[PDB]
């Protein structure tokens, strides 16, 4: 945490939350003003938008709160036996709508046959997978016909190795050692419109560290990125 | 009827602005980014452009600038509808030829009143 | 200021925004799943709640953004001739609903005759008044029959002196020197439930000091507080 | 019918929870804070308590503690409905005798499912 990044962070919160809020307010006022003109199908559709936008706003508030808890060291890991193939598939399903809105195909491969058990907190590792999958969509290419994010599952070094691969914008070399820092976002002409706080990867790192794991990145600008998460098996 | 070019990267926002524009009998052509918006000016000439700022491929400030370069495009009135609500952001947009800047979140009734004013 | 306050600040944002969001989501889902069980007045009422809660959330986002702009030094002020009597009455009206929800009476006196003309940015001084009025409501006494916030307008020292007085919880001596700092909140048994970021008075201080003015406080714990804003005329 | 004591400092929150409870035919008694909730137990015995945490005068943790300390109060099931979603906050609430902790924001349908479960 430094002062320039903190000021930038505060502005970034406002803008990221303002987008769903705008939809909530516009849809709600439109319903209120147009009850005599709205058919039932459209009324239901508009209420669904309010609910779905509220859910996205909720997730962004959960990010802020989980980060504060990690900074306080109050966030608690509770491990159990979980099938990673089921966990990844559930995460892939959860991101499908958002991925479709940016024309990004979401894939899942496994080098090892399923199932693959691991002694891990399912909610927190789900949150790790969703952050990496979200980033794969957010930082995808701007105009390409073959955009994708792929989760590759494998066993290695007495643990589970998860690789989240994309063919997105990639990360420059000076940024690679800073992307996991709290509040850090790459400032370039390919990231100006992308909403974000710079908290996602800091949270992901912390959660991975609390499992006795590590996270690292390989990337080439213009080609894409591979995020590697290693976590012990038992 | 009057034709409105609606330029914004959010399908959710385009849907609600379009609904309110079509309530008043206006035709609506949608563009997902600035480049697509300028591409669609080859097929028709809108009576109003509703323009966001933060879009991929081509942002709204670049659109405003490019609208002034052609004599055909320079006359089309533009309402900027944006989350970038700062005074310096507004001044730039107005200096680039925007007729009006409205902030997000917005009131759809107040938006339509301003659309009517510029069209009439 | 410091990093421990930054962490508390981030948690405080989450909680203050979570309250209106809870209403938005609960009301929207209720309408969606109860269309056959809602009369027209209740449907309209529930939609109005969504709209009003969205507006409060919007105001909380505007606070965050105005603070960032003040820290960037990008927030310009634009002065003009404004009647402060009309401006104060407008701010008093804007907070009456919130004040009623906490049983706080909002009062306005003027020690000089109206109108009181002054060369000021009307929207930014309204924002200063709303922050002080909001605080008077937020930090009012917990259970009392005579709770108030009072704006007193006066002319002094070649300027306008605005006093926002309350009979709320008051502010202890060690805290008085720190309440205008960014992220600072008095952490006590009388503030635990009150939502906030600690930005309001930091924003107010900078808006006032951009006008060439100053802001200071007098307070007694258990009695109440008086915030003084002096602006050149 | 079943009687629910609804304890929360937000009138807006109480209104929407009350509406959903009354959809199921339940009677609802409201309390604006923890102290008022305990005062209302002198008038009647509810079948369920819906309890917030962050309230003025008396917080929900204090309410839970006070409920366990009185013979006639400690068997009334309590559902904590709270924005304080942390794991340590939940553990404390459950250790103080709460039957269930549900986070805000909440799904009204999921909330009513859980209310049904505890009442039966
Ligand atoms: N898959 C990716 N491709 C390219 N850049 C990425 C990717 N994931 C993360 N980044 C970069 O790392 C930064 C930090 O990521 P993150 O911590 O998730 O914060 P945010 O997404 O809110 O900016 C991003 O701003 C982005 O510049
Ligand atoms: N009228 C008042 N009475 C008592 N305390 C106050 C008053 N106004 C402000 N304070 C104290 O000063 C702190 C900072 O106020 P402010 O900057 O508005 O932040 P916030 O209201 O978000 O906490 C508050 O947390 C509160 O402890």
């Amino acid at each position: 945490r430094i002062d320039r990044m903190k000021t930038e962070f505060i502005a970034n919160i406002s803008h990221e939350l303002r987008t769903p809020l705008t939809a909530i307010k516009a849809y709600a006022e439109t319903i209120y003003n147009s009850l005599g003109e709205l058919d039932l199908s459209t009324l239901k559709e508009f209420l669904e938008v309010i609910i779905d936008q509220s859910n996205h706003l909720e997730n962004l508030l959960n990010e802020l709160l989980d980060f504060s808890r990690l900074e306080r060291k109050s966030l608690q890991i509770n491990r159990e036996k979980v099938d990673l193939c089921d966990l990844v598939e559930s995460a892939v399903n959860a991101i499908k709508e958002f991925a479709s809105s940016h024309n990004v195909n979401v894939l899942f491969e496994s080098n090892v046959p399923c199932p693959v058990e691991a002694y891990i907190d399912p909610t927190r590792i789900r949150q790790v997978l969703l952050n990496l999958l979200n980033n794969g969509v957010k930082y995808s290419k701007k105009d390409a016909p073959d955009k994708y994010v792929k989760v590759i599952l494998d066993e290695k070094d007495g643990g589970v190795l998860i690789i989240v691969e994309d063919n997105g914008i990639g990360i420059p070399d000076h940024a690679k050692d800073r992307i996991f820092e709290q509040f850090y976002r790459v400032d370039s002409s390919l990231t100006y419109e992308v909403p974000g706080t710079g908290l996602g990867l800091a949270i992901t790192k912390e959660i991975v560290e609390l499992h006795g794991g590590r996270i690292w990145v390989e990337s080439e600008v213009g080609k894409g990125s591979r995020f590697f998460v290693w976590i012990p098996k038992d | 009827s009057k034709k409105v070019l609606l330029v914004d990267d959010s399908a959710v926002l385009r849907k609600i602005v379009s609904f309110n524009l079509k309530k008043e009998g206006y035709e609506v052509i949608e563009a997902e980014n600035g480049q697509i918006a300028l591409e669609k000016l080859s097929e028709f000439t809108p009576d109003l452009i509703v323009l966001a700022i933060m879009m991929p491929v081509m942002d709204g400030f670049t659109v405003l600038k490019k609208l002034q370069e052609k004599e055909e495009w320079k006359r089309i009135p533009v309402i900027v509808l944006t989350a970038k609500g700062g005074e310096e952001d507004e001044s730039l947009a107005l200096s680039l030829g925007a007729r009006k800047v409205m902030r997000k979140p917005f009131s759809p009734s107040q938006f339509i009143e301003e659309v009517k004013h510029l069209l009439n």
